[PDB]
């Protein structure tokens, strides 16, 4: 039995990555795709919003004087703010932003550890000059789909929903390769889609990982 | 018969869940029968779900 072994890490775009697998035998590709994708799309670390407050709001149904978007829209606008955090599995980010103008990601003061894939993403618009906002984001580490319901304390704080989930469309193709001359060499490419927190190649060692700690269950050790 | 009258309003948010009721235009309702999760549902050569 021939070993795959990872060869390209090819990306098209930030979002956007194709990771290829050049030697596999017969039946193989087919099934180390369906189970790369299904542990791909069902667990995989993420870094997604849990909290938000805002000093002028008390719960999330009001509105805020000066601001274009309603305060619901303002946190659905955050659940999908897309965040990687490299050092800490919390972080607290605050939001300053004062003038006529729409509030982007990029608003958001940063530190060492906390970075923004996609600054352009906004947030909410400021259409009085005189009107300000403020925010306390809190970050956390997760990974599936946590409600904001099954939580388990001030008025202040507006609970998010909160899905940890880099990645959200999983695609592969198990195409035929060319390796010395034995026929039936099987080439697996997998095309990813995330949100650019996570990177291709430690998505599919980690998948890959996962997978491996789970098979030893039934297995002894090898 | 009463001195103060106190009105509360409670606003509960919905969630889709099995057992709900959801139909199309032309006379098709249904109920929810289960929540799949994304892995789990059909997809097409693209792999959009």
């Amino acid at each position: 039995f021939l070993k795959p072994r990872l060869v390209d890490i090819e990306q098209v775009s930030s979002t956007h990555a194709k990771v290829t697998l050049e030697p596999l035998e017969r039946g193989f590709g087919h099934t180390l795709g369906n189970a790369l994708r299904r542990i791909l799309l069902s667990s995989m670390p993420g870094c997604a919003v849990t909290e938000v407050e805002i000093d002028g709001v008390l719960h999330e149904y009001s509105t805020k004087e000066g601001v274009q978007e309603d305060i619901l829209e303002i946190l659905l606008n955050l659940k999908g703010l897309a965040v990687r955090v490299q050092g800490k599995d919390e972080v607290i980010l605050t939001l300053n932003k004062s003038g006529i103008g729409p509030v982007t990601a990029a608003d958001i003061t940063h530190d060492g550890d906390v970075e923004i894939v996609k600054p352009q993403h906004v947030i909410c618009h400021l259409t009085d000059e005189n009107a300000s906002i403020s925010m306390r984001i809190k970050v956390q580490r997760g990974r599936g789909y946590v409600p904001a319901s099954t939580r388990i304390r001030p008025i202040g704080r507006l609970l998010v929903d909160a899905c940890y989930s880099p990645v959200e469309r999983i695609a592969y193709n198990v195409e035929a390769a060319r390796v010395e001359q034995r026929t039936d060499l099987d080439k697996l490419v997998i095309e990813m889609e995330t949100n650019g927190t996570i990177d291709p190649e430690e998505a599919i060692r980690r998948a890959a990982t996962i997978l491996a700690e789970q098979l030893e269950a039934f297995v002894d050790l090898e | 018969g009463v001195l103060k009258i106190v009105k509360v309003y409670l606003a509960v948010k919905r969630r889709i869940q099995p057992g709900d009721k959801m139909a199309g235009r032309h006379g098709n309702k249904g109920v929810i029968s289960k929540i799949n999760p994304i892995e789990d549902m059909p997809y097409d050569e693209n792999g959009t779900p």
